[PDB]
């Protein structure tokens, strides 16, 4: 029927504008009543809306990021742009745009939204991680994964032989610009002078692999 | 604006489970409010709309009632595709606002996390900085509390932490601290404390190391 | 102010 999708930079710096555009079909905005809106979730967060536009142009913002924000339908591309100005690491998240619909009582409601495309606001250049040992029956061990850009970054254990008991923590954005993250695998202790144990980290964005090998 | 209050704000069910949550409004929105379930890693889904009506292709099991200020939405029976988190939208005030979701995740027996706590490497401390790390390996329900201390001082403001999702086997979770220092600081203070504190332990339990020994 | 169709 109708979908929507987000297109813009993944990647943005402090201070510049983050514009993002919505492209749909199944609709346009020539549709009476037609609205489509903005809604923002930061990571793990909740979500925040951001502005409407409609059919016929009104426009409604966020009093908090009335400033900041500029909505903007082009009837010819079926598309909607929305211009953030002056961001900040606070503004990293996932930003959607969602169809409204307009008068045939259940035009309260979003009834369909886009994928999602999610923006980091980092003032950083790529930068491939440094991997430490995280070392000592159960008993932990890992490797933290620490200070690269932008994500991804893999990690496996023994090559991938290892799957059990291993938990790859979701990354944190530090007040750096750089990310960090934990790996670590629980195994039963008598194997830890007998048995190895090895993360491999694969930083693809920057072509950086290591190969850690982990104990007491 | 218009404050929604989400409640429970987090809720643990079984499958089959019958559970009902609220949304409350600060100022009567009459009956225009969205009901969603969202996946971890998708878009939001509209379920209700106008407060009562099931959007089309949306499950039996869902339905909403309320008007005004209160409003509900109950799964009549709990699906494994409904362990999400849920969440109201009014479109009647500008701005259209959301609440702060409602998470309904698996329930299990209590399990209380095991701790680990790891000193720096001395690679890493010379670079300039120590990163000492604290495990807590698969408990339940969600809800932990660490604290870090530092020759007992209660540490605040340079810790980070991250959990991962329910495991899809033993219905556990599993989160990781990281306490940031420079070098110079880490080794002026000796002892280095993770205290946990979650409901399957009658008392906080701490995992020290003294830097040197 | 109100929504658009209140």
């Amino acid at each position: 029927r109708i979908t929507l999708k987000e297109s813009g930079p993944p990647l943005v710096k402090p201070t510049q504008t983050l514009t993002l555009t919505c492209s749909f079909s199944g609709f346009s905005l020539s549709d009476f009543g037609v609205g489509v809106g903005w809604i923002r979730q930061p990571p793990g967060k909740a979500l925040e809306w951001l502005a409407i536009i409609y059919s016929d142009d009104d426009k409604r913002y966020s009093p908090s990021l009335n400033t900041r924000l500029t909505i903007t339908k082009d009837t010819s591309k079926n598309q909607v742009v929305l211009v953030m100005t002056r961001v900040s690491p606070v503004d990293t998240a996932t930003y959607f745009c969602a169809h409204r619909r307009g008068p045939t009582g259940p035009v309260n409601a979003m009834d369909v939204w886009g994928q999602g495309i999610t923006v980091t606001i980092s003032s950083t250049s790529t930068k491939g991680p440094s991997v430490f040992p995280l070392a000592p029956g159960t008993a932990a061990l890992g490797c933290l994964v620490k200070d690269y850009f932008p994500e991804p970054v893999t990690v496996s254990w023994n090559s991938g032989a290892l799957t059990s008991g291993v938990h790859t923590f979701p990354a944190v954005l530090q007040s750096s610009g750089l990310y960090s993250l934990s790996s670590v695998v629980t195994v039963p202790s008598s194997s830890l002078g007998t048995q190895t144990y090895t993360c491999n980290v694969n930083h693809k964005p920057s072509n950086t692999k290591v190969d850690k090998r982990v104990e007491p | 604006a218009l404050q929604l209050t989400q409640s429970p704000s987090s809720l643990s069910a079984s499958v089959g489970d019958r559970i009902t949550i609220t949304c409350r409004a600060s100022q009567g929105v009459t009956s225009a409010l969205a009901w969603y379930r969202q996946k971890p890693g998708s878009p939001p889904q509209l379920l209700i709309y106008d407060a009562s009506s099931l959007e089309s292709g949306v499950p039996s099991r869902f339905s909403g009632s309320g008007s005004g200020t209160e409003f509900t939405l109950t799964i009549s029976t709990l699906r494994p595709e409904d362990f999400a988190t849920y969440y109201c939208q009014q479109l009647h005030f500008y701005p259209h606002t959301f609440g702060g979701g409602t998470r309904v995740d698996v329930r299990r027996t209590v399990a209380a996390p095991s701790v680990f706590i790891f000193p720096p490497s001395d690679e890493q401390l010379k670079s300039g900085t120590a990163s000492v790390v604290c495990l807590l390996n698969n408990f339940y329900p969600r809800e932990a509390k660490v604290q870090w201390k530092v020759d007992n001082a209660l540490q605040s403001g340079n810790s980070q932490e991250s959990v991962t999702e329910q495991d899809s086997k033993d219905s556990t979770y599993s989160l990781s601290s990281t306490l940031t220092l420079s070098k110079a600081d880490y080794e002026k203070h000796k002892v280095y404390e993770c205290e946990v504190t979650h409901q399957g332990l009658s008392s906080p339990v701490t995992k020290s190391f003294n830097r040197g020994e | 102010e109100l929504d658009k169709w209140a």
